[PDB]
């Protein structure tokens, strides 16, 4: 910014664009630094009742994976329901 | 009568009905030689019959695209010799038999 | 076929490439990749160190997508430990996710152009990166190689004012691809050099395990995070940009369009990011608040053991694949049920294709193979590891 | 007991083809010596080819052998086909590191654990 | 078919080790013993061999130990004694095993504690 | 002449390190300076060193000032508070 | 004959009649999280931090305490005994100092670990804690007893495996404190066992005060040479300087033990 | 949902018109002049370079930088030598060995962070329980030698007592986020 | 606590169950994990046979190779477990076929079904030692020209045996056993109390 408008006239222009409304060099319009003191909020868990750990540890009471065909009519099954087609956007289905 | 597949490499086969029809009777064929009670020849004879018996039903490709999905018909067309290839690898394979070998012991016992 | 032993000469870059090639004249009949030059154990190392600590080499594995990567170890904790990330972290990971996919197209396309010759792309959106950094420093504290997306949610809450920030960018980083466009895109001369020059056939792509733009660009439709969804990007709603004719020009159409759909996607993330909490609030995973670990006891004692000791993920192994800019980063975790992992393959989008820059480049002139090293992304860490 | 084969059925056959790796080497030693400017005798990288051919002269196994050449076959294709440098070369002949004496009295001079 | 080899899988040739650390490296197959700090046994299960300490001479610089002895710090953990034992011989170092040691059952009640005559 | 009397002897050779060089120390040395902080004479048996600052400070810790004789200090501040 | 069959989780384990539900649990190989229960020590039944749900029972039973009967189940990982583990773990923390950044038992912390593994993530006591006075017990064990979880180990074992019997509780309530009543030093040898055996770093060794931190150390399975009993012991080496010399257990010579010499 | 990049949904039969366009791209290299009215535009815009020495990148209070350890305000040093930091460091950069002090007090007698090893991860900052280590805001300490990049206790602790007026505003202004 | 639906562990286990079926005679043990991930063992004969059923069925397209790396249990008879793990683009599934081989005993290898592996068996070699029949062009592609040594195996010293400085002398990088200034500090972080059953 802080440009003379004809040259702002000979960018916009030279590029085609409207450059001024979306300049890269950021002015004031950046968050301000030390924005306010943030009081962040807690979250489950946290709740001096009815929170008992052995009723949310989901770490390990996960079991040994489940085994199938061990060493030691029938209709066909795939690994799973055939994948579904992919539809064309939208908003801009081509470029 | 589509201008080409997505897929870069695919060609628009023409005939895919007659091409489909000519891979599927094929494979069915070479099934017929698995051991009777084989459990690839079973399987893969419903698999087959099915997709012909669709293919032999629906005379609008599009249609046929839509019912034993296979996204574009081309594709359908290479899953099925790439089937066929496979059909002729195992026979040869006689991966129907029994298990080659038991494994070592404790070989398969992750916590170790 | 001169052996010309090319790339110890810096030419291609993205690391360094040793591409011993045969060259009758300016035509190459083979291209033998040698690989390595920037192993450096990544693989060997986790398995002395515990979890947490292992955190900071996937950020390390391929660093110019530093983040995405360190989705991809966290959710394979998560799924070990059978444990998820709380509702506003998802969308934190999805936030920085996008962020990242930008960046790392923002240097695949303008690094691909100064190899090319064009030197104005990468200034341009170079400053727009920087600019991006800025969020991560301001987020994790690092510019880049943060450690912020930890196994059980973000570390720290985002900044109070940075997602203000993060939309003044994406308001406008749209005309800056808009112009590397107008440079690029249609010249008369992009085209020609990367036009026609290293097509992959669609089963020619799936059977080398391509898996990335460089699939997507052939035609095939597969973004893993359409088809299986990770976080919440599942909620959002962007389109994948499928190619045709796939080559080097049709596939960077492709990593321009995903810059354009991740903006679609980091919009959202703005407009719908919950109020919660970042982290799970399983102490046995995931680190107590320092307000609580100062003044509770059981805090301290999870502090500690936290710190010093690890999570002790329960024994088990799994292959998560997530969509990292370059193409699918799949972590395959062993773990027994020790603090330290046992085993971690890091699946790099980039072994698969440099590997098919062989098949890609044949009669092909000294320029061409610098044009399909650009088209690969490849940056040696993944491969390397 | 009871194991299978790599390559070889017998350590017969497999002495075979470490003839052959031997000849390979043999025929190598000066080509390299020249293509890397190496500062060594032909002569001197000879023996030192037969040096390491006998470094392994005990393995009695036929499944060990047939490893021992693979690896060896490709130990030369990277320095025929030279990926390896002279770096990488002239460490076969130990030339900078000092040599450490195996006498007892020697060791027992100089270093804690022997 | 296969062949016969009476020949105990000894690998020496293929592993890569510098010649003076397999000739001159002793390892000791052992169950790790409980710290007696803590009570739990966990620790205590499977066993572990572990190669012979070495130098660790302090550094004149800074004062942080060196060590000049690669396999100083490798402890393999291997499940049963009989597969540890087969580590090393294939591997050529040599081994001294130890046998476990279990606490051995001993009878408590709480009633004694008030007896009668103790 | 370090925190920890750290002197290298009149013959060491690392004290070549320090020729033309200055041997990085400071002045200001902790034992002595918490010294100076008063005892704080707390009327209450058990009293506890937040650290200061709360959160901004060290692990909560309560201190038993009974003993009339001698003063309880903090295992983290060192600060003293008697009764 | 004297071989009852008990189920722990019905593994039909058969034992002598006598074992205690914690025993048990250790042949078929589950561990009872325990205090104040050590095999060579008297079964006391303080820390009730065991308790195990007996199936088919109306309320939890004493593991290291209860003879097993024929046909129980014991039920260790069953709801009601994880929540007698949550809410025993609420309370011994509850008045614990947290200093485990001062406990060089940091590490080595049969509390932090059973709590870490037994316990919960939180904390709930919003009132504040106790304080205990330190005391000299002696030259070798810094008895900082304000860490204290009365599980009555030291008495025994001060009691039970030497002859001190000097060690006592003193008082009723939250402030029975486990330390000499006059100031009279434990001056014996088997007195550093006291060290080993309190799992928490209440009393910990004086020279071995703050020179390492557990995961740190080395740990090298040795002979003790001091005296000719030659019991075994693991000497625990840092970067090369020995930091302490702990007992590891060799049935017939130290069973757990070792003297204040060698140490 | 997808979308065809590169995809010509049709093909237009050429009219002259179209074909003199067309021709006239080709022939007075029409799109190659639009690419340099882009550049020439740039021209014209301000650069976004900062002068280094007198204008600094801006950097927030979570910048980690570089290492540097506090003392309490009555002049004690905060680390207790709990010794987690070195546990918890990535690099193995961080070496602590401790004795008790004549005061009867824990401290480190020897804290060496290896620079050079460190990757600057920021861990040892959230691992302290006294917050004793932290990410100090500098990041300019380049050094002629290796040596230098180590560093012990006592430039540590001066690195602490230089910046700890900064270290202080940037710990308060982020505490309440950790 | 993660969000898990059964339709999927449903699902794998009937395919695990068809896989083993169509090829008895390699597969060994076919099981699901907690994690909805099938895991289909197949003896090491079975690696081309296993795989191109997988490739090339109709009911189990498997066009992509995800991965192939091996585990190293050195108390397993058989060390290396080469595990291959495979996308299926039609079927949105992914499987892992994973094979035991020792360090002696080689492997097919499967560049012929995939030619993605040509590189990941090449990684396998150069870091476990595991050898592959039938590959085109089998060589260290990570470790140093002149490495000796796999290094990714559990009984390699992390640090390695050597290292390189320029030497004067000599005007030319020189291999030195290794010294290290400062030890890998080797903290001991197991606990002594167990988790849960499992
Ligand atoms: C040559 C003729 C003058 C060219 C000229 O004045 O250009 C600036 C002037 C304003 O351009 P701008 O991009 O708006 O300038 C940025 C700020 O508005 C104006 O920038 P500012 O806000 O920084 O204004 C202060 C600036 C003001 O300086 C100027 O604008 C005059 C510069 C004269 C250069 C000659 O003075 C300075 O900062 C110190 C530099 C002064 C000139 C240094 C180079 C002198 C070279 C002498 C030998 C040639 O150009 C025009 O008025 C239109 C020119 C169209 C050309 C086609
Ligand atoms: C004052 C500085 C002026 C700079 C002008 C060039 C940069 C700005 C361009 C802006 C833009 O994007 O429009 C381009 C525009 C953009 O058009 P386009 O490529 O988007 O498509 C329009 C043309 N059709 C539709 C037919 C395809 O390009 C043109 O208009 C045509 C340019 C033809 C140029 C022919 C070669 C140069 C002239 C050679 C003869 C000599 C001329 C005089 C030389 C000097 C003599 C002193
Ligand atoms: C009577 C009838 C007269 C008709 C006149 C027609 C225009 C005269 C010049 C035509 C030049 C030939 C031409 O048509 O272009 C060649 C080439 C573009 O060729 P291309 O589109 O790739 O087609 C290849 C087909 N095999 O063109 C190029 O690619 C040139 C390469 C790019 C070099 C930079 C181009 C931009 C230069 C901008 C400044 C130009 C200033 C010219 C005047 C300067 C002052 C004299
Ligand atoms: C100058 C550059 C130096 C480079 C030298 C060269 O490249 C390195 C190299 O020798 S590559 C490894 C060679 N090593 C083998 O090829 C295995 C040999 N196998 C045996 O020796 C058996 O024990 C046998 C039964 C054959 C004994 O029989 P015999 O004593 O050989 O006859
Ligand atoms: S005992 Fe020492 S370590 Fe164990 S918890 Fe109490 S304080 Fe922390
Ligand atoms: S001192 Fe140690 S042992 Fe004696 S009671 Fe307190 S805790 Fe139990
Ligand atoms: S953590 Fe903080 S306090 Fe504990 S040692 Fe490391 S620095 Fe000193
Ligand atoms: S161990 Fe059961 S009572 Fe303490
Ligand atoms: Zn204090």
């Amino acid at each position: 910014a802080s440009a003379t408008r004809v040259i702002q006239k000979l960018r916009n222009w030279a590029s085609g664009q409207d450059l001024q409304a979306k300049l890269q060099l950021r002015y004031q319009e950046i968050a301000k630094r030390t924005q306010p003191p943030p009081k962040l909020p807690v979250g489950p868990s946290h709740k001096l009742s009815n929170n008992y750990y052995c009723t949310r540890d989901g770490r390990r009471e996960v079991v040994p994976p489940s085994i199938i065909m061990s060493s030691q009519e029938k209709k066909a099954v795939t690994p799973a329901p055939p994948m579904k087609r992919w539809e064309l956007s939208k908003d801009q289905p081509y470029l | 009568l589509k201008k080409t597949t997505g897929l870069v490499g695919l060609a628009v086969c023409d005939t895919p009905h007659e091409r489909l029809t000519i891979l599927y009777t094929k494979t069915l064929d070479i099934l017929k030689h698995f051991p009777k009670h084989a459990a690839y020849r079973k399987y893969t004879e419903q698999i087959t019959n099915e997709k012909l018996d669709m293919v032999k039903a629906e005379p609008d490709v599009k249609k046929l695209e839509a019912l034993l999905q296979g996204g574009e018909v081309e594709e359908v067309i290479l899953q099925a010799e790439k089937e066929l290839s496979l059909a002729r690898k195992m026979l040869k394979w006689k991966p129907w038999e029994p298990l080659v070998e038991e494994p070592p012991a404790n070989q398969w016992k992750w916590p170790i | 076929n001169m052996t010309l032993n090319f790339g110890p000469q810096h030419p291609a870059a993205h690391g360094v490439l040793r591409l011993v090639l045969e060259l009758s004249g300016e035509m190459v009949r083979k291209c033998d990749p040698h690989i390595g030059l920037l192993h450096r154990g990544t693989e060997k190392l986790i398995e002395y160190k515990t979890y947490l600590q292992a955190l900071p080499y996937f950020d390390r594995l391929d660093y110019v997508s530093m983040m995405c990567n360190e989705q991809a170890y966290s959710i394979a904790v998560e799924k070990l430990l059978n444990i998820q990330p709380p509702p506003r972290a998802q969308w934190i990971r999805v936030l920085f996710g996008e962020i990242t996919r930008i960046l790392n197209h923002i240097m695949a396309v303008t690094t691909h152009a100064l190899d090319i010759g064009a030197m104005t792309p990468f200034f341009w959106m170079f400053e727009e990166r920087e600019k991006m950094f800025e969020f991560y420093e301001r987020v994790s504290g690092a510019r880049m190689h943060a450690a912020y997306i930890r196994p059980g949610g973000v570390h720290q809450d985002l900044p109070l004012g940075l997602l203000d920030d993060i939309y003044e960018f994406s308001k406008n980083f749209s005309l800056r691809i808009d112009e590397v466009e107008e440079m690029l895109t249609n010249n008369r001369i992009w085209r020609n050099r990367t036009v026609d020059i290293g097509v992959v056939t669609a089963e020619d792509a799936l059977n080398y395990g391509f898996s990335g733009v460089m699939l997507r660009g052939s035609g095939i439709q597969w973004d893993l995070r359409k088809t299986q969804p990770y976080d919440v990007y599942d909620q959002v709603e962007f389109d994948v940009p499928i190619g045709s004719r796939g080559d080097c020009y049709d596939r960077y159409l492709c990593r321009v369009e995903e810059m354009r759909q991740s903006l679609r996607i980091i919009e959202q993330c703005l407009n719908k990011m919950p109020p919660g909490e970042i982290k799970v609030d399983d102490a046995k995973v995931s680190p107590p608040k320092r307000a609580e670990m100062k003044t509770s006891m059981e805090s301290l004692i999870h502090h500690f053991k936290l710190y010093t000791e690890g999570y002790q993920v329960p024994p088990g192994a799994t292959y998560t694949a997530i969509e990292a800019p370059k193409g699918e980063f799949g972590v395959y975790l062993v773990s027994d049920g020790s603090s330290r992992p046992y085993r971690c393959k890091i699946k790099a989008p980039g072994f698969a294709h440099l590997a098919g820059l062989d098949k890609m480049s044949k009669g092909h002139m000294l320029a061409d193979v610098v044009a399909i090293i650009g088209t690969q992304d490849i940056v040696f860490g993944e491969i390397d590891r | 007991t009871s194991v299978k084969p790599i390559f070889s059925r017998d350590l017969n056959e497999a002495k075979r083809r470490v003839r052959e790796l031997y000849r390979a080497w043999y025929r190598e030693v000066p080509n390299t010596v020249h293509l890397m400017q190496l500062d060594i005798t032909v002569k001197q990288g000879r023996d030192k080819v037969r040096e390491m051919f006998m470094k392994n002269a005990h393995v009695t196994d036929p499944r060990v052998v047939d490893l021992l050449v693979i690896k060896g076959k490709m130990e030369l294709q990277e320095t025929i086909k030279v990926w390896k440098q002279r770096t990488h070369v002239m460490r076969f002949f130990h030339e900078t590191e000092t040599p450490r004496p195996k006498d007892f009295l020697s060791k027992f001079y100089m270093g804690h654990d022997p | 078919q296969l062949i016969t080899v009476d020949e105990k899988l000894d690998i020496t040739t293929l592993t890569g080790v510098p010649e003076e650390h397999i000739k001159t490296r002793k390892v000791r197959i052992f169950v790790p013993a409980r710290n007696n700090m803590q009570s739990g046994v966990n620790n205590t299960k499977k066993w572990k061999m572990e190669f012979d300490t070495r130098e660790r001479w302090e550094n004149p610089l800074m004062g942080w130990a060196s060590t000049a002895d690669p396999l100083s710090n490798m402890v393999l953990t291997f499940s049963a004694k009989e597969d540890a034992i087969a580590f090393a011989e294939k591997n050529g170092w040599s081994y001294d095993v130890e046998e476990k040691k279990v606490p051995k059952p001993k009878s408590k009640s709480y009633g004694a504690n008030f007896s009668w005559n103790k | 002449i370090t925190h920890t009397g750290q002197v290298y002897d009149e013959k060491d050779y690392r004290r070549v390190r320090f020729v033309d060089r200055q041997k990085e120390v400071n002045e200001n040395f902790a034992i002595d300076l918490i010294a100076q902080q008063p005892v704080n004479e707390v009327e209450h048996r058990i009293i506890a060193c937040d650290g200061g600052g709360g959160a901004l400070g060290h692990p909560k810790v309560y201190i038993n000032l009974d003993k009339e004789t001698k003063t309880g200090t903090c295992g983290y501040c060192g600060l003293q508070f008697k009764q | 004959s004297n071989l009852i069959e008990v189920f722990v989780d019905g593994q039909s384990v058969m034992v002598e009649p006598g074992t205690t539900v914690l025993q048990a649990c250790e042949k078929v190989g589950m561990q009872i999280p325990r205090f104040c229960y050590h095999e060579r020590l008297s079964v006391a039944g303080n820390c009730r931090m065991c308790l195990v749900e007996i199936e088919k029972a109306p309320k939890v039973v004493a593991a290291c305490a209860m003879p097993v009967m024929k046909g129980w189940n014991i039920l260790t990982n069953s709801e009601k005994s994880k929540k007698a583990r949550e809410g025993v773990m609420e309370f011994l923390l509850a008045n614990h100092p947290l200093d485990c950044p001062i406990c060089d038992q940091g590490g080595e912390c049969d509390l932090q670990d059973q709590s870490m593994m037994f316990g919960s993530d939180r904390s709930r006591f919003l009132e504040g804690k106790r304080a205990v006075e330190d005391k000299n017990i002696g030259p070798l064990v810094k008895t900082i007893m304000t860490r204290c979880i009365q599980c009555t180990r030291c008495i025994r074992f001060a009691s039970e495996i030497a002859g001190v019997d000097d060690l006592g509780t003193t008082g009723r309530g939250n402030d029975m404190q486990v330390g000499t009543y006059i100031e009279k030093m434990f001056m014996s040898e088997l007195s550093g066992n006291v060290i080993d055996i309190c799992p928490v770093g209440a009393l910990t060794s004086k020279p071995y005060a703050f020179t390492a931190r557990p995961w740190e150390t080395r740990k090298t399975e040795s002979i003790d040479v001091m005296d000719a009993v030659g019991s075994n012991i693991v000497v625990s080496t840092r970067t090369g300087e020995v930091m302490r010399i702990l007992p590891r257990m060799h049935e017939d010579i130290n069973e757990e033990w070792i003297s204040d010499k060698t140490r | 949902t997808y979308k065809y990049v590169n995809k010509k949904e049709q093909e237009s039969e050429v009219d002259m018109k179209s074909a003199t366009d067309n021709a006239a791209r080709i022939l007075m290299w029409t799109e190659l002049i639009r690419g340099l009215g882009m550049t020439l535009s740039y021209l014209f815009r301000e650069p976004a370079t900062i002068n280094y020495p007198f204008e600094k990148g801006p950097l927030s209070p979570r910048f980690r930088g570089e290492h540097a350890l506090r003392r309490y305000p009555s002049g004690e040093e905060r680390c207790i030598a709990c010794k987690l930091c070195e546990a918890i460091c990535p690099a193995q950069a961080i070496t602590i060995e401790a004795e008790p002090r004549a005061d009867g007090s824990r401290r480190t007698t020897r804290y060496d962070i290896d620079m050079t090893k460190c990757i600057y991860c920021g861990f040892c900052q959230e691992a302290c329980p006294v917050d004793a280590i932290v990410e100090g805001p500098n990041f300019e300490f380049s050094t002629e030698t290796h040596e230098e990049l180590l560093y012990n206790k006592e430039k540590l602790l001066n690195n602490g007592d230089k910046w700890e007026a900064e270290i202080a505003a940037n710990i308060q202004a982020d505490y309440l986020y950790r | 606590v993660r969000p898990r639906s059964d339709v999927t562990h449903k699902q794998l286990s009937a395919f695990g169950e068809y896989v083993a079926e169509i090829l008895p005679k390699y597969v060994q043990q076919v099981q699901v994990s907690c994690l909805d991930e099938l895991e289909i063992c197949i003896h090491p004969d079975g690696v081309i046979p296993t795989l191109t059923f997988l490739r090339d069925h109709t009911n189990a397209q498997f066009k992509s190779l995800a991965d192939l790396t091996a585990v190293d249990v050195p108390t397993r008879q058989n060390r290396f477990e080469i595990v291959y793990n495979l996308l299926s683009l039609r079927f949105n599934s992914r499987i892992r076929v994973k094979t035991y081989a020792d360090e002696l005993t080689p492997i097919d290898s499967i560049v012929s079904v995939h030619i993605a592996a040509n590189w990941y068996e090449r990684e396998v070699w150069d870091m476990f030692g595991v050898f592959f029949f039938n590959h085109p062009d089998l060589r260290r592609i990570l470790t140093d020209y002149g490495f000796e040594g796999h290094p990714f195996r559990k009984d390699f010293p992390l640090t390695g045996y050597v290292e390189l400085r320029y030497d004067d002398e000599v005007k030319r990088v020189v291999a030195e056993p290794v010294e290290l200034a400062q030890e890998f500090r080797k903290f001991d972080l197991n606990s002594p109390w167990e988790a849960f059953p499992a």
